[PDB]
RNA sequence: AUAUUGGCGAGAGACCGAUAGCGAACAAGUACAGUGAUGGAAAGAUGAAAAGAACUUUGAAAAGAGAGUGAAAAAGUACGUGAAAUUGUUGAAAGGGAAGGGCAUUUGAUCAGACAUGG
RNA sequence: GUCGAAUUUGGGUAUAGGGGCGAAAGACUAAUCGAACCAUCUAGUAGCUGGUUCCUGCCGAAGUUUCCCUCAGGAUAGCAG
RNA sequence: AGAACUGGCGAUGCGGGAUGAACCGAACGUAGAGUUAAGGUGCCGGAAUACACGCUCAUCAGACACCACAAAAGGUGUUAG
RNA sequence: GCCCUGAAAAUGGAUGGCGCUCAAGCGUGUUACCUAUACUCUACCGUCAGGGUUGAUAUGAUGCCCUGACGAGUAGGCAGGCGUGGAGGUCAGUGACGAAGCCUAGACCGUAAGGUCGGGUCGAACGGCCUCUAGUGCAGAUCUUGGUGGUAGUAGCAAAUAUUCAAAUGAGAACUUUGAAGACUGAAGUGGGGAAAGGUUCCACGUCAACAGCAGUUGGACGUGGGUUAGUCGAUCCUAAGA
RNA sequence: GUGAACAGCCUCUAGUUGAUAGAAUAAUGUAGAUAAGGGAAGUCGGCAAAAUAGAUCCGUAACUUCGGGAUAAGGAUUGGC
RNA sequence: AGAACUGGUACGGACAAGGGGAAUCUGACUGUCUAAUUAAAACAUAGCAUUGCGAUGGUCAGAAAGUGAUGUUGACGCAAU
RNA sequence: CUAUCUAGCGAAACCACAGCCAAGGGAACGGGCUUGGCAGAAUCAGCGGGGAAAGAAGACCCUGUUGAGCUUGACUCUAGU
RNA sequence: GCGUUGGAUUGUUCACCCACUAAUAGGGAACGUGAGCUGGGUUUAGACCGUCGUGAGACAGGUUAGUUUUACCCUACUGAU
RNA sequence: UUGGCGGAAAGGCCUUGGGUGCUUGCUGGCGAAUUGCAAUGUCAUUUUGCGUGGGGAUAAAUCAUUUGUAUACGACUUAGA
């Protein structure tokens, strides 16, 4: 009746009310400043996070006492195959907000998108887009004239693109189908660049770079119903108290007469859409390339994938992303990885970066060896082998 | 004889009964009406799987708490449930009512249930015992069930 | 000649009518409670007559459905009438944090008052 | 806590309600104790609390005076029928 | 908290004061037509966004008895003396 | 004078609200307009008052008729009435060809208490009028007795380590019986007997409506029977506190 | 059997396997455990927990009613063959 | 009781099983009580002291009695604090 | 092990009528009234702000020409002596 | 807008010291907050003391021991169909 | 029917070319009553079920099963010709 001493609230009130986020896939819901004067380019890019592992590099920051000195990061790889142009969708500016128009697709389909319009597959007729293919028959007007359309009007222009998911370890057959705003400049070039790209497939390599600072956009792992001290951090009650501790012990003053939406209460914890940002490129793999994993420094052959193989993921072997930190989400799901909102010029976010090494022995234990070779030459012969 | 009302023609239908049987009052309640103005082998179809857990009945008015199942969507709703003692004593009386039907000679083909009605028999008292030396009452809340089958007239 | 809430035998009532009248209209000072002294209920009514449902069919059975008895089963040893609370089913209607009420009229439903003049 | 004695305990026996019994707490005396249980006196008394059952028509108050072990009550006068 | 005279409330609805025992108006059988009271007439809401002369601009204007408060003291704001 | 400073409190918020700035603000003036159960005029109900009229002449003289005024009400007083059990009198009252009772967003009378009728259900008695009489009218009393709801298919049915496979039987088997397995009580016993106490719970056959807070074919349950054998084990005799 | 033992733990004889059941494994509980570094800073208060513990051999203060204090305290040891 | 040998230095391996020390208040101790909120520093106690009484008596019981407790007693006793 | 979900089984408390707020006034802290904010079926697990929630006609206080337990050179007596 | 602390003594609020710090502001929400806890203090019944009283008892004096009940309903709030 | 234009919610606008009805620009030939002196006297646009003839098109979702990126139950996310 002025609280005995002070403290601050527990948790953020700007990130309730704390549900399940709405789709599993979370929403890029801002893209970047567009600058129309330089090449049409994708704004994001559609990825599957695998798992962490760990760098060494120098660090380059002068009056630090860690400069010219080795650092050891954790490092997050996310298995980044291209991303196939479907759909290009423009959209009008009007007084009551950004809308769509029209979207126009592309002639052909496949089968890991064409079954994301379904629930049940196996037996469905598959019949999802045999009517607009035709549109196609006519040397072009139907889709010639909704191009045209979209040139006229439209503000803004985004490209529909999926991802490769049999490119990747996942047992999930339906692939991920986006919006991705197209920044390059000008509405007429965006729409031709999308008509052109229709089938065809883009890589990261061709959005995202070294040193670069990007975003993620993901859901959150899950962890169901939760108890009001782990989900808020609100302090446990003593050991004495009675119909027990983990709680909130006053949910309340007597007036205003109503438990109000700031004190904390059990109920999900996890499942939530975040946007996180800053988050510095330090490698963007080839897939083609059977030393992913290999530096200047570390000369060996030696792919991205630990010994063991990704623990509950599996191998890479596909282009990728690798971002220092960590990021939301868990190993399987969908990431959206976004370019930055803004030009940061942190110094910090400057400097470049070049790997010295990048481990590579197994997640699933403490592991000792990075190469199968590595092992051998240590343990010498077995009782298999030979 | 002297059912609840019914508008069904008398000599396309037939009918049975039963009283005082100890089931639940509520649950036979929700589960006759899961049937109502069925067709017959619907009916009796239903109710086997709703044994075998299946399909289920929904719960409408004798439900506050009841757990929620998939089962529901079905028919439109959340909360459903799969009581067993009910639908067996009701798949006893649509065994006799049918045995009735062809008694008369109606055709088993056409049978739809055309009246299904559950009402509260007199209850059946149990004694519970309860902390600091009281007696509380445990009772029963059986039964009496009757429905009647007809024939679906024609085009 | 007087007394008489006891006992025996009788005639009565502007008395009560089964929550009334004695506690008890009944296998009632019973059943039941309490170590004990004591405390002490609930509970009447199928029909003139059991004619209390032969027989057939479904069911493990209880029973149901037919049939049959009966003036009646809208009397089935749950039994005369069978209210209310409360309930099922059917039919009609309304319902953005109660419902119900008042004056008024729309709309729907329902019910009337007429009554007689030459053919 | 105590645990070979002021020990624990069966049955028998004795003490009965202004009485008993108490290594004493107003404890214990059949879920009862600063006076047990049962029945009767007893429909105990209550200036106090609660309730007090049909309709309409007419008239229509007082909270003030005096006296009272009177001050949550009466009597007295007034107002009212 | 306690007296004086009267009028009220209590025992009493009705119209106004948003609301409200006690203020304002006005007291009451069942109704029709007219007219008013106190109070109102931008819109909520029945009734002139009527007429007339001024005054007022508030980076905290002001807006109606009972009544839901404001003072000393100051201003080269603007008005009239 | 208006305006400005002086002018600080706790959920978000109040000239009643919207909103209004030559006002929809402040002072003043002038008209029109809105509206109460009040005022004016009229109908009708009642109350009170005054007046006329059975003089011979059908049906109410506590009546009929004329006229004026008036109507708020707690506590409370009086009046006129409504309704119930029973009683005297009377309608030579209604009724098994249907009394009483009950049900009925059907009808009619009355300001009202109430009365009356139709339809349905029912089955043996009942009512009007003049009187007489009271154990005579309910919403309440933490009223009495009974019956019923929402709560709610909810709280719950979590102590005592633990169960599993098969066959048999049965309408039906998580729960019965048999077999196998896995375990427990661990002789300070979940073993074998007794004392108080119970009183047939013992055993057999049959057997599930109720009871065993799931079940049941099982039982300390239900029905029908069977069963307790003494000179030597007790009582019985003795004496104890005491009676 | 272990062992000081009628302890605890495991066994034989005998007796049980009876105390609704199925599927999950959220919060919060009830009961049972563990925690890096710090070590009572928590709290009215070390409440609750934790730490000690059998035996053999060594060793053992003040004080004292000369009986005690005292398992004071403090140490080493402990299997199998 | 001793010695050699042996092991991831473990060995009362589960079970079982005292934490210790320095003080102040307080009651000597063991014992007792508020069955169901108080186990204590309260009651008891041994020890100490006081009081009454030689039986035709002290203390206590009963309505009364040819009545009763102490008393199967006698001051190293009974009774009362 | 619960809670949870399922089959079987199945209570109780409490209940004027009910259940969204802000302000106002008001028996001086409204779910209802007045003015505004608003306002969309049917629901599940949790929760402890509010229902001045619920459990015994208030334990404290006062009043009553209401008691009882207890004390005493209060009043009035009495077994005994 | 945003912070406003860690301790010693005390049941304390308060008070007072130590100490850190940007700073260690002051207040409200039924003197917020007990079906949220705790139960140290107050304030039942045990008990010791001092003062008071012939006494029973008393003390706004010290001291010790003293049972903290219910959500499954509505609403609000968290989450979920 | 020829061109065009309109995306703020364009869903409408302007245009070219003929055809067809009407034309109150003007001049003729007929008709109307009795629906009785007002009262019921012009038909609007929404849905929705059916009826005919033409053009057209020829799926999924749910339960159950399954994954664990999810989960108290529902829900979520996967997989299955």
């Amino acid at each position: 009746s002025h609280r005995k001493y002070e403290a601050p609230r527990h948790g953020h009130l700007g990130f309730l009310p704390r549900k399940r986020a709405a789709s599993i896939r979370a929403r890029v819901k801002a893209f970047p400043k567009d600058d129309r004067s330089k090449p049409v380019a994708l704004t994001s890019f559609l990825g599957y996070k695998a798992g962490m592992t760990t760098i060494v590099r120098d660090l380059d920051r002068p009056g630090s006492k860690f400069h010219k000195r080795e650092v050891v990061e954790a490092v997050t790889v996310v298995d980044t195959p291209p991303v196939v142009v479907v759909g290009v969708v423009g959209y009008v500016e009007t007084p009551r907000g950004l809308r769509s128009l029209t979207t126009v697709w592309a002639e052909h389909l496949s089968d890991e998108v064409k079954r994301r319009f379904y629930k049940n597959w196996y037996k469905s007729k598959k019949k999802a887009f045999t009517k607009y293919s035709a549109k196609y028959a006519q040397d072009g007007a139907g889709i010639e004239r909704e191009l045209a359309r979209i040139k006229k009007y439209a503000s803004v222009v985004r490209v529909l693109v999926h991802t490769q998911i049999r490119k990747t370890p996942l047992a999930q057959k339906k692939a991920h189908l986006a919006e991705i705003q197209l920044n390059g400049g000008s509405i007429s070039e965006k729409v031709d660049w999308a008509r052109e790209h229709f089938e065809k497939t883009v890589a990261v390599d061709s959005v995202f770079e070294q040193n670069e600072m990007i975003d993620a956009i993901a859901v959150t792992k899950g962890h169901g119903f939760e108890g009001v001290t782990h989900r808020w951090g609100t302090k446990k009650l003593p050991r004495k108290t009675h119909r027990g501790l983990r709680k909130v012990a006053c949910i309340g003053a007597w007036h205003p007469a109503h438990v109000m939406w700031s004190v904390a209460r059990a109920g999900q914890r996890g499942y939530h859409s975040r946007t996180s940002i800053n988050h510095k490129i330090y490698r963007v793999g080839k897939g083609d390339d059977e030393a992913n994993g290999a530096t200047s420094f570390d000369r060996t052959k030696k792919t991205i994938t630990p010994m063991g193989g990704f623990v509950h993921y599996g191998e890479i072997k596909n282009d990728f992303i690798m971002v220092k930190g960590c990021i939301p989400g868990n190993r399987k799901r969908i990431v959206t990885l976004r370019k930055s909102l803004y030009t940061n010029t942190s110094r910090k976010a400057l400097e470049e970066v070049s790997l010295k090494w990048i481990d590579t022995a197994s997640k699933f234990g403490k592991g000792r060896f990075q190469t199968p070779a590595e092992k051998h030459a240590f343990m010498g012969t077995l009782k298999k082998d030979l | 004889a002297r059912y609840g009302a019914t508008s069904t023609n008398p000599a396309k239908s037939a009918s049975a009964r039963g009283s005082y049987l100890r089931v639940s009052f509520k649950n036979t309640r929700e589960t006759a009406q899961a049937i109502n103005g069925w067709e017959l082998t619907k009916a009796q179809k239903y109710l086997e799987q709703v044994l075998d857990h299946q399909r289920a009945i929904p719960f409408r008015r004798f439900n506050s708490s009841i757990g929620r199942t998939a089962q529901g969507k079905e028919f439109g709703v959340t909360k459903a449930r799969w009581p067993a003692k009910s639908v067996k004593f009701v798949q006893g009386l649509l065994q006799n009512a049918a045995a009735n039907a062809e008694a008369k000679g109606l055709d088993a083909t056409k049978l739809y249930v055309s009246h299904i009605q559950v009402n509260q028999a007199p209850k059946q008292r149990r004694r519970t015992y309860r902390a600091h030396g009281r007696i509380n009452k445990y009772e029963s809340s059986p039964s009496h069930i009757e429905l009647v089958v007809t024939e679906k007239e024609e085009a």
